[PDB]
């Protein structure tokens, strides 16, 4: 009933994934990781507790990497299900993104770090 | 003849046949011979047994009391004990007293997921279980060639008891795929 | 040694850290999940004592206090928070947070007992921070700020050494102990620290590292005047640091080896002088030194042979 959902989901960002992977819920489980990145990259962020994208350096960031191999796992155990396959491609060139703009914000980061040990 | 002396008890046997239990790593394992629970301990158990069944069957407050009772966890240990191996007379007396503790709906629920997680009965085949491996090779192996079948009675009582509360319902996500249909 | 009876944590997701209690009769752990987790494994049976949630974010390290205390444990966290938590009549309760930092706090470690209660905080803001009970009051807090450049990973206190313990003390004054501890950090360098006039002064940078120092481990004093410190890093490598004379303050670094890939921490035996070495290759690896100075790896454990 989306009261108690909405409300455990910037309190708790996320074990929940875990209680929908284990309550074999495979699709919303890939609906929450999608959710979270977006919130990650500055869209969104509200719906996810999150504090910053691309901003105030780099802090705190964790990625579900158990919980998105679990989704590989359960998308690779489906193999002829066409719909699982579309869903993991979706996915898995989404997660692309993320990590090509992570790697760049990281190396940003590594030059921004590196500017002042001239005072 | 206490609930502390019961359970305790019951604990005691839990405990000291799991021990006797063999390493996989282990290869040729010897208990320091099995206590096979002597014949007069197991008479004992089983007249405790249809003691407590008689009392819950007749007492809906004494079966909520029991079954709530934070130190004696008796569905718990009962479920663990069925775990562990005995000779079927008292398997069925367990089953009894389940079905004695069953007799109140809520309970029925979490019976339900407890059986399925427990996989008492085999629901779905694990590193090539196959045959065997549960109360069908307990039907096959020792009832077939005893000639007498309380467990497989039990059983159906069992679970003759818990449609009546509910042809429960999804079974067991990310195991099987739901369904009552492996029973 | 054969493996004995098979524990369960009944955790969620990785372990982090786990540490025993002085007595080796509880563990603690603390992992992702943002709990902290307490054990009574006596004489096997595999138990849960406590689910101690206070902390918003991945739990980095757990410290138990010495029992002299009570049974105290510490936690730090992603949160920024160091949390205390205490056990009386058998109830754990969070007795104090502290709050001071303004990034991850990655190690804690408790000082020797006969400092008192102190507890050492290295946080990913570059700042340690010392926190002390005096029995009376709120905790009192020492904060060295731009302790390292980018941030701290790992504290570690030196041994309770009594300067002259072979020279007769008067036998009516506390002996004045030199506190000092080590960290590792981010800019690369091992730091010693000491106390001097209630303050705390960088006493030495130690440069061997390439890369983020992983963890710190000051060795025990088996009653040898050899100070030893371990170091681990991203680097691959692990250092170990020798000081023959308290009075010359001079370090040499000894290459213990060189791994494929990133180290964590290495603990020190407290009885052997035994390191333990943490790998990324999920290998724990163990160390001794012979005779002839050399080290030797004497076990190489991989997760899965019990």
């Amino acid at each position: 009933p989306n009261w108690l959902i909405n409300r455990y989901k910037a309190m708790d960002a996320a074990e929940l994934l875990r209680l929908y992977l284990k309550y074999d819920l495979l699709e919303e489980a890939a609906e929450l990781v999608l959710e979270y990145v977006d919130a990650l990259l500055g869209k969104g962020h509200q719906y996810f507790g999150i504090q910053a994208p691309l901003s105030a350096t780099s802090q705190l960031v964790w990625f579900p990497y158990s919980a998105i191999d679990h989704l590989r796992q359960a998308l690779g155990e489906n193999e002829s299900n066409q719909h699982n396959q579309a869903i993991l491609s979706k996915l898995q060139r989404k997660m692309d993104e993320y990590f090509q703009k992570l790697k760049k914000a990281t190396d940003d980061y590594k030059k921004l770090v590196q500017k002042p040990l001239r005072a | 003849v206490s609930w502390d002396h019961f359970f305790h008890s019951l604990m005691l046997y839990h405990e000291h046949l799991r021990r006797d239990l063999p390493n996989t790593d282990n290869i040729h394992q010897r208990h320091p011979p099995l206590r096979g629970i002597t014949q007069r301990e197991l008479d004992g158990l089983i007249a405790c047994l249809q003691l407590t069944c008689t009392i819950i069957d007749w007492s809906e407050s004494a079966r909520l009391a029991l079954c709530e009772h934070a130190q004696w966890m008796p569905v718990v240990v009962i479920l663990g004990l069925l775990q562990c191996s005995i000779p079927p007379l008292l398997k069925a007396e367990l089953l009894k007293t389940l079905a004695a503790f069953g007799k109140s709906p809520e309970i029925a629920a979490s019976l339900w997921q407890s059986l399925e997680y427990t996989q008492i009965l085999q629901t779905v085949r694990a590193t090539g279980l196959r045959q065997g491996v549960g109360i069908e090779v307990e039907l096959n192996e020792i009832e077939s060639r005893c000639e007498e079948y309380p467990l497989t009675r039990a059983f159906c009582q069992l679970i003759s008891t818990l449609v009546e509360s509910s042809f429960p319902t999804n079974l067991g996500a990310g195991l099987r795929a739901p369904g009552f249909e492996p029973y | 040694v054969s493996v004995i009876n098979t524990v369960d944590t009944s955790h969620e997701d990785m372990i982090h850290d786990a540490q025993m209690d002085y007595y080796g009769i509880r563990l603690a752990t603390c992992s992702s999940d943002r709990s902290v987790k307490i054990f009574d494994v006596k004489n096997g049976g595999q138990i849960l004592i406590a689910d101690l949630r206070g902390h918003d974010g991945p739990v980095w390290q757990v410290a138990w206090a010495h029992p002299m205390y009570g049974n105290i444990l510490a936690s730090c966290s992603y949160d920024r928070k160091v949390i205390i938590w205490k056990e009386e009549n058998g109830t754990w309760e969070k007795t104090y947070e502290y709050t001071g930092h303004d990034s991850s706090v990655n190690s804690v470690c408790w000082a020797p007992h006969d400092f008192g209660l102190v507890l050492a905080c290295g946080s990913s803001d570059g700042a340690i921070s010392i926190l002390t009970f005096t029995g009376d009051g709120p905790w009192e807090v020492k904060k060295i700020s731009n302790a390292h450049t980018i941030g701290c990973n790992a504290v570690s206190w030196a041994p309770s050494v009594i300067p002259g313990s072979l020279v007769d003390q008067p036998s009516s004054q506390k002996p004045n102990y030199i506190k000092r501890f080590v960290s590792g950090g981010c800019d690369n360098l091992v730091k010693i620290w000491r106390e001097e006039d209630g303050q705390w002064k960088e006493d030495q940078k130690l440069e061997a590292h390439s890369d983020w120092v992983r963890d710190v481990a000051w060795a025990p004093s088996i009653g040898l005047p050899t100070s030893t410190i371990a170091s681990c890093s991203q680097d691959g490598r692990v250092y170990i640091w020798t000081s023959d004379d308290a009075a010359t303050n001079c370090w040499t670094p000894k290459l213990l080896h060189k791994f494929n890939d990133v180290v964590w921490h290495v603990s020190w035996s407290i009885t052997a002088n035994i390191l333990a070495v943490s790998g990324g290759d999920n290998k724990v690896t163990l160390w001794k030194e012979s005779v002839d100075g050399q080290w030797a790896c004497i076990s190489d454990v991989n997760k899965g042979q019990g």
